[PDB]
């Protein structure tokens, strides 16, 4: 038995966060 | 542009001058070799980099180099 | 004895003048937020005031059909709600037009009363001449047409495209 | 100019193409950046490092999400030796629906790729069961990788970066990283194995609810505080147990059984716990060996320095002069970065070479083509490591070695006797290789001439000799373990020979990888590996030793690690940069890579037919490698889709081909030369200036690619082809063939 | 059936938009973002 | 099912000891103000305040730990 | 109107060759919707890109053929308001052109009875 639909965008909302922190140190890096 | 520098082994051949297909290099008094004459590249922006001149010096090391530096539209050698 | 300690605050007076009735925020001046705005159809350097509608028209058109498709009086039968969506996306856009127009039509009288006099000061609004408001109100139509005309075609032909997107057009 | 790239003015005032590419190219080469201070470029490093980080937690975070997700994991742990592990489900909407049907299998309802990494073998044996679990480890995973983010952002800041003395103190960072990076995570480890993964393997149920007041053992803790170690090593699993299931079940969790569990086929988990334990030990003592701050421990300097040996005069540790060396490596990022490579390509080549031989995850040995594909690319990474370990020696050798602070020391001999070093290579090299080719071409003659007694067979007895003092009595020989009565099997003095028993069992079975038997053709490959190491070598060390210069350059440091040339003046002198030596050097070792994997994949695969014969016969002569190793098994390969029809080998057959493709496309990057392109470029620019109609014009001008530019191209399409063509033969010839 | 693309993974619809938005519908307006990022005058 | 509590025994009270003992040693030299009012080694010299504090905080932390193990039979 | 004119020439005839020789060709319908995207498709991304070269082109004086002492006659739209109103005409006259030809196909019976006379029976 697989993951249901709540865990895949639960996981995606979560993935949000290592997107934007991840933005943000590529941006501090080019500085 | 490129960069060309003369040492002071040279022993004012000329050759250099000669060979370099765009007048960057031109022969100048000097006091340090018999010939009493050395080369000088004042107008190193005109430099393309063939190392023509280094072909044509006969001293050993090389009197004179070049040193590849930043690209612009005349060091290309760009007709457009 | 007294430390307003303004030169270490994260929240600045916005562009250095502390009476504008502004902050500088993440919001108002971080370099993201700054160069998402700035460079939105709206505001892009350079644009035409026609090219600025047409962008923002075909944005807006094409999800303005959507509402009225999925929870309209027509739902239940696919060609009668993709229609409504249709016609939902033009009277608005047609209304928002016409506001659009009678806006041009009033405020460009004379000195303008406003945000739009000639020596207004107002960056969030630089249309500040008549001709760019009635070129912004062209692209906008035709764009919002364009974009709804794109959606409801999308919505009509979804059986379709759902055999495209799955590769159901390669049985023959 | 252009505000990209904002590390470069020269690039920036570029009005070519070239700046660009270049601006790719020099990205992340901070020492070259304008205006570069030394504690800027250290702070910049840390923080990348810290992405990097942040990258592999998200790539095996996705790895768990997507088996999580549409693999079938659950239903591969009923039966894992007959059920195809899924890697992730496909979705291409430009499939015809045989590839459809094709590709949808291993009890899936929709396309899937199998995988072949071996994450399945390897969650099972740690005690992962659910779904629900790689669920859960997916998003901490998502939630690591956030916090390292957050703190290479963090480290950014004026307050939190580090200032150059913190980076520049070896003494703390190498305590820390021994005691605490490598033993406390070893520690930690076992502590896993021992709570959770041993339990999970004996049929209980052992997670984050119940951990806590679920002993690992009855002894209890009690049993470690007062000495009784022994209790832990008692009654372990026995040789009928089940895994997965209290059958058969110890209570163990410290053995140190050796060999094999014998329905897994791989090592126990006791003992790799006990392994842990140890290790953890071990590199928690070597992480207090150095001084930081309490006076006690050694300093680094005044070993390097030292010029007294216990009174006695001595020019320093083995009497060799290694002074001056601590600043050395210490100021060099580039000989840290070589270190650090040359030991991570080591450890893949162990990695390699012990993992298929001693398979520690259950049932990974029955999966052919995932041992076969873990093996390649582990081989390969260590490859591509060592290049990189002496491709940055040499810009070490250009841009950080000075040689008065280095003036007498052992880097400097070696510095002085490259002469002698680099002929001596040549002379291994050219030894190698002529006798080697010389009796490969012989036996291909015989052969041919139907003359096949008349090959030389030359039987490698060394090796022979190794394995059976290992234990291997196949051979004959009655050395040390294959004998039974010798000093070293029996341990005469204390007779803690515990891992003898279990050892020899899996050494003397004849189903596993455990020193596989080994005849004439494996002595003659092997001869060919020493010979593309060999050569290899050379070419790095020969580019490392001359980068600063040579009689044909006597100034090449002045020019940098990476140049065109110096033009077609004395003699010429095309691809005389260090550079140009690990471009030339990335060919060699992408054919001894070559070498090696053919010759491991074909003994598995000979091993696997049960036509062990086939490779004992053939191997001999390289037309035996052309017919029976290529030719034999890449029909099922090349007949992946056919006018007949396609099975799920088309993807691989696609693939086949397409390595083919980028392979030769290379070979235009690597034959014509610039010139030519440029003028070409120049009639196309004509062309475009007097054509009506095309209102485009280039912002930047169009110019050829620069000679270096060239080289690096061709040499990334040579080797993504090189690489694409044998993982599609492989995963075909393996998987399309067996499981 | 085998006729068309399908998922019986949970939200089999997300590859289904996925799979286009990233590899023909946003890779050029990201490759114009890369444009006119490397264009930019000083 | 009710949580395991143990009968009293010289390991609580070592528990407890402990605990106050290094409790006292910590808040002598952590806490803000010690030696604040009346005064009372090795220590700190704490004062009279800092010395019921680090007892009654021994007894809290002790309880705790002395439950918390019970409890899960021994962690 | 430059833009408009190119745009309604090129939607128009970008439609056909997926109608003709796509994926989708067994069957009418499917055939011209595919070929309506394709021309829908190709047109926006043409329009980007004329975008992007308006706005990397015209930064200060212009690189090349379009700077102020240039004279090159086959490029004369040197400003950058200019670009920007061909774009929107050969966006517009792009989408309409593919709309018509789409019309004309999905009808294609219709009008072949048409251009025949079949609709003078009744
Ligand atoms: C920009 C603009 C422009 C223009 C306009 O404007 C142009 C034009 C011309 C004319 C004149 C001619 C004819 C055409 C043809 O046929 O071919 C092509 C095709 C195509 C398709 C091209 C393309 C076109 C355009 C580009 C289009 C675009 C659109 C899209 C869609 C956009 C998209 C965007 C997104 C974002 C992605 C040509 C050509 C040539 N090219 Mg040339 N272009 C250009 C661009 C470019 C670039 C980038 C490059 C690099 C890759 C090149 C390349 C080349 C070569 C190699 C050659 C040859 O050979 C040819 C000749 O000379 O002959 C004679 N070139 N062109
Ligand atoms: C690949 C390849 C290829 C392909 C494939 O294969 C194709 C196809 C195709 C198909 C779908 C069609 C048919 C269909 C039939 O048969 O039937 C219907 C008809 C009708 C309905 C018709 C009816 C009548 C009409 C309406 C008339 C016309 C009008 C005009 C246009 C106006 C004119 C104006 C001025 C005077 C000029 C067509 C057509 C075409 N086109 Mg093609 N294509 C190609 C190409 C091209 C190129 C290059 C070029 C040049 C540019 C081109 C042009 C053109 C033109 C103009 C045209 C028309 O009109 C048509 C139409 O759309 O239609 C509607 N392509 N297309
Ligand atoms: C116990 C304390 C501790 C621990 C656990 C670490 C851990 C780490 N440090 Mg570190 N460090 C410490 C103390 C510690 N440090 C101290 C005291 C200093 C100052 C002297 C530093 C200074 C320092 C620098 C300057 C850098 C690190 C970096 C790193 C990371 C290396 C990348 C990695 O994942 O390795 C792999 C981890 C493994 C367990 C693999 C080992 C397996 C091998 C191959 C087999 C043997 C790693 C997470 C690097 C970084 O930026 O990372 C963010 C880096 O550049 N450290
Ligand atoms: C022929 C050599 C070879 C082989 C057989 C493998 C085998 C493997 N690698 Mg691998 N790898 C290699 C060389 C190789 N590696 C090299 C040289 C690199 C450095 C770039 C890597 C980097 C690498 C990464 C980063 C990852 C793997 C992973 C894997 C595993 C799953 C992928 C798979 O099915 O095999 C690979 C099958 C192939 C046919 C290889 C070719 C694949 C493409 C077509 C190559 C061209 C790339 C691209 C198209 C060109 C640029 C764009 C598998 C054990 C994955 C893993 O750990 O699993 C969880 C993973 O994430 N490898
Ligand atoms: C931890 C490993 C590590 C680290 C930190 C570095 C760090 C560095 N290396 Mg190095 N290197 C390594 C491993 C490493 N290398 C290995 C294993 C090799 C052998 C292949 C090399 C070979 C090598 C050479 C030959 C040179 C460097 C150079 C450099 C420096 C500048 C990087 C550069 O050119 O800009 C960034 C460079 C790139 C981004 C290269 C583009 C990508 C290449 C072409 C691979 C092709 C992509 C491929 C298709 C897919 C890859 C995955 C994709 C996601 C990119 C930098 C200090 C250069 C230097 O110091 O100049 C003096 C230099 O000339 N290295
Ligand atoms: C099949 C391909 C092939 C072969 C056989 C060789 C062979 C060789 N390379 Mg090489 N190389 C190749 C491809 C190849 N390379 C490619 C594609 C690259 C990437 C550019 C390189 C890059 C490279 C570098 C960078 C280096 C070498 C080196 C060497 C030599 C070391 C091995 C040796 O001495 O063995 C023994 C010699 C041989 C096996 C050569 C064949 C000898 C023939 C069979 C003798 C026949 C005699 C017969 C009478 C001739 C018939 C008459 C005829 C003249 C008409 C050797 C000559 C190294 C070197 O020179 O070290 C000394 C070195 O530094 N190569
Ligand atoms: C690095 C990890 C990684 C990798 C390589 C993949 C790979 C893939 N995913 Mg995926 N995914 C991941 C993590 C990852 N996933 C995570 C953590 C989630 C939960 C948020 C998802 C959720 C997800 C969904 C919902 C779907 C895929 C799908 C796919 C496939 C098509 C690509 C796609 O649509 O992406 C979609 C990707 C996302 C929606 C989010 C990705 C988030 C990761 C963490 C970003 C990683 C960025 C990377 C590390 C930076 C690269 C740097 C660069 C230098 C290389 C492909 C096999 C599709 C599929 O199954 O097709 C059949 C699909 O519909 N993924
Ligand atoms: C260091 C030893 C130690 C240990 C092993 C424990 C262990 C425990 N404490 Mg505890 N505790 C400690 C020290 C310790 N504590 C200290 C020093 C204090 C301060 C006085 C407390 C104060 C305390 C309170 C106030 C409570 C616990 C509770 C608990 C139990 C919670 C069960 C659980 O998993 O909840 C998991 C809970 C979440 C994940 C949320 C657990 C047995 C709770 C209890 O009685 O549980 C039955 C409870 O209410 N503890
Ligand atoms: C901010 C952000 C975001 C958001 C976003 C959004 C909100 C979006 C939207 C979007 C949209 C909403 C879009 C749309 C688009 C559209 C289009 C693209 C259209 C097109 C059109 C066309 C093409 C048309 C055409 C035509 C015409 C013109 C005429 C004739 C007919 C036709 C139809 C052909 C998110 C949250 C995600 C994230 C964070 C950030
Ligand atoms: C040079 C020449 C030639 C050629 C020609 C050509 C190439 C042509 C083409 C042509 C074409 C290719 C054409 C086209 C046209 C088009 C059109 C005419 C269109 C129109 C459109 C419309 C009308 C639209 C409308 C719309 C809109 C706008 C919106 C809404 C919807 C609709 C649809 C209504 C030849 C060889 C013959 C001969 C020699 C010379
Ligand atoms: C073909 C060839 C060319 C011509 C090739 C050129 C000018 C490059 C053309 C590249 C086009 C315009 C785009 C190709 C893009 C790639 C498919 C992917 C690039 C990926 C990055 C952008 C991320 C040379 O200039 C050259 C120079 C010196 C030695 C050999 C050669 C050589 O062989
Ligand atoms: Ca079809
Ligand atoms: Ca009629």
């Amino acid at each position: 038995m697989n993951i249901s639909d709540t865990q895949v965008f639960v996981a995606l909302v979560v993935a949000l966060l290592p997107g934007l922190l991840a933005f943000r140190l590529a941006t501090e890096l080019y500085k | 542009s490129h960069t060309v520098k003369i040492y002071d082994t040279c022993i004012g051949c000329t050759q250099c001058v000669r060979a370099c297909p765009t007048d960057v290099l031109e022969m100048v008094p000097w006091d340090g070799c018999k010939a009493a004459q050395i080369a000088s590249s004042p107008r190193t922006e005109d430099c393309v980099g063939c190392k023509r001149c280094e072909t044509a010096c006969p001293t050993d090391f090389l009197s004179i180099r070049v040193y590849l530096g930043a690209e612009t539209t005349r060091s290309m050698g760009l007709a457009y | 004895k007294l430390n307003y300690r303004l030169d270490t605050d994260p929240v600045q007076p916005y562009k250095g003048d502390p009476f504008n009735s502004n902050f500088s925020t993440a919001i108002t001046d971080s370099p993201l937020a700054r160069a998402f705005i700035n460079n939105l159809p709206a505001y892009r350097k350079g644009l035409t005031p026609f090219m600025r509608g047409l962008e923002i028209g075909m944005a807006h058109g094409y999800f303005l059909v959507g509402p009225e498709v999925v929870v309209g009086p027509l739902r239940e039968t696919a060609h009668g709600a993709n229609l409504s969506g249709l016609i939902t996306a033009i009277y608005i856009a047609v209304s928002a037009c016409l506001g659009i127009s009678i806006f041009a039509i009033t405020t460009f009288q004379g000195d303008p009363r406003g945000a739009y006099g000639s020596t207004s000061k107002d960056s969030l609004r630089p249309l500040r001449n008549r001709d760019e408001w009635y070129q912004l109100n062209g692209g906008i139509f035709l764009g919002a047409m364009g974009g709804a005309v794109f959606a409801y075609l999308l919505l009509e032909n979804f059986d379709a495209l759902d055999s495209i997107l799955r590769g159901g057009v390669n049985v023959n | 100019a252009t505000k990209f790239p904002k590390f470069s003015q020269d690039l920036a005032q570029d009005p070519t193409t070239r700046r660009i590419w270049y601006a790719m190219a020099t990205a992340h080469d901070f020492e070259l950046h304008d205006g570069m201070t030394e504690e800027n470029l250290y702070q910049k490093i840390f923080a990348s490092h810290f992405g990097h980080l942040a990258i592999i937690f998200l790539w095996a975070s996705g790895v768990l999400f997507h088996v999580a997700w549409q693999g079938n994991f659950e239903q591969w742990i009923k039966d894992p030796l007959n059920v195809r592990p899924i890697a992730h489900a496909i979705w291409d909407a430009q499939f015809g629906p045989p590839a459809i049907e094709a590709f949808t299998r291993a009890g899936a309802t929709n396309p899937v790729d199998i995988c072949y990494s071996g994450v399945y073998h390897w969650w099972y044996t740690i005690g992962m069961r659910t779904n629900n679990e790689l669920y859960v480890g997916a998003i901490f995973l998502l939630l690591l990788a956030a916090l390292f983010l957050f703190a290479g952002w963090l480290h950014l800041q004026p307050r939190y970066r580090p200032t150059l003395g913190w980076f520049k103190s070896a003494e703390p960072r190498l305590n820390h990283h021994l005691a605490g990076l490598f033993g406390v995570s070893s520690l930690a480890w076992a502590a896993h194995l021992i709570h959770v993964a041993i339990p999970e393997s004996r049929g209980q149920h052992v997670g984050w609810d119940n951990f806590l007041f679920t002993p690992p053992h009855p002894a209890g803790l009690g049993a470690f505080f007062t000495g009784n170690w022994s209790a832990y090593a008692q009654n372990p699993d026995t040789a009928q147990h089940v895994f997965n299931s209290s059958q058969g079940a110890g209570t163990a969790i410290l053995t140190f059984l050796g060999g094999f569990h014998p329905q897994t086929q791989s090592l126990w988990l006791t003992d790799m716990a006990h392994h842990h334990v140890a290790i953890a030990v071990l590199f928690i003592i070597a992480g207090h060996m150095y001084r930081t701050n309490w006076g006690i421990g050694h300093s680094i300097k005044e070993m390097l320095n030292s010029k007294s040996f216990f009174g006695a005069k001595v020019e320093g540790p083995f009497n060799l002069p290694h002074q001056g060396l601590y600043d050395t490596i210490n100021n060099s990022l580039h000989f840290q970065l070589s270190f650090a490579l040359a030991a991570l390509g080591v450890a893949s080549s162990l990695t390699a070479q012990h993992m298929y031989s001693m398979p520690p995850y259950a049932f990974i040995g029955q999966d052919f083509t995932t041992q076969a594909a873990l093996y390649t690319h582990h081989q390969y990474i260590a490859g591509f490591l060592m290049v990189g370990a002496f491709s940055h020696a040499g810009i070490f050798w250009i841009r950080d070695y000075d040689p008065e602070q280095n003036k007498g020391n052992v880097l400097d001999r070696m510095l002085r006797h490259k002469e002698a070093i680099i002929s001596h290579l040549s002379w291994v090299s050219l030894f190698l290789g002529f006798h080697t080719l010389g009796l490969y071409v012989h036996n291909d003659v015989e052969v041919a001439f139907g003359a096949a007694e008349k090959q030389v067979l030359i039987e490698p007895v060394f090796a022979q000799f190794i394995q059976a003092a290992h234990g291997k009595a196949l051979y004959g020989f009655n050395t040390l373990l294959s004998n039974p009565d010798s000093i070293a099997s029996t341990a005469w003095p204390n007779h803690a020979n515990v891992w003898l028993p279990g050892w020899l069992d899996a050494v003397n079975n004849t189903t596993n990888s455990l020193f596989l038997t080994i005849g004439p053709g494996d002595f003659y490959v092997h001869h060919a590996i020493a010979l593309g190491l060999h050569v290899t070598t050379l070419v790095l060390v020969k580019g490392a030793l001359d980068a600063r210069g040579s009689k044909l350059m006597p100034d090449k440091k002045d020019f940098g690690y990476a140049f065109p040339c110096d033009g077609p003046g004395r003699g010429g002198t095309c691809d005389i940069s260090a550079w140009d030596a690990s471009y030339l050097a990335v060919f060699w070792m992408l054919n001894t890579l070559g070498w090696v994997t053919f010759y491991w994949h074909w003994k598995h695969l000979a091993i696997w037919e049960g036509n062990i014969a086939q490779f004992n016969e053939s191997s001999t002569y390289l037309m035996g490698w052309f017919r029976d190793y290529l030719w034999l098994h890449s029909a099922q390969l090349i007949n992946g889709y056919n006018p007949y029809g396609t099975n799920s080998l088309a993807i691989w057959s696609w693939m086949f081909l397409w390595g083919h493709l980028a392979w030769a496309v290379s070979f235009m990057f690597l034959i014509t030369w610039r010139g030519y392109w440029q003028e070409l470029i120049e009639t196309l620019v004509w062309a475009h200036e007097k054509t009506p109609l095309s209102f485009g014009y280039w912002r930047d001008k169009p110019v050829a690619l620069s000679i270096v530019q060239a080289r690096l191209v061709g040499l990334t399409h040579f080797t993504v082809g090189y690489i694409a063509t044998y993982g599609a033969f492989l995963i075909a010839s393996t998987a399309g063939k067996f499981g | 059936d085998m006729t068309q693309l399908t998922g019986s993974y949970a939200a089999s619809w997300l590859p289904w938009i996925m799979i286009p938005l990233i590899f023909y519908i946003l890779p050029f307006p990201v490759f114009a973002l890369i444009f006119i990022w490397i264009e930019k005058e000083a | 099912t009710v949580p395991n509590t143990i009968s009293w025994s010289p390991q609580v009270a070592l528990i407890i000891s402990a605990s106050s003992l290094l409790i006292l040693l910590i808040a002598s030299r952590s806490i803000k103000y010690p030696q604040v009012g009346a005064k009372l080694p090795v220590l700190g010299s704490p004062s009279v305040g800092t010395f019921v504090a680090s007892m009654a905080f021994g007894h809290v932390v002790g309880a705790g730990i002395v439950l918390g193990l019970s409890n899960l039979g021994w962690l």
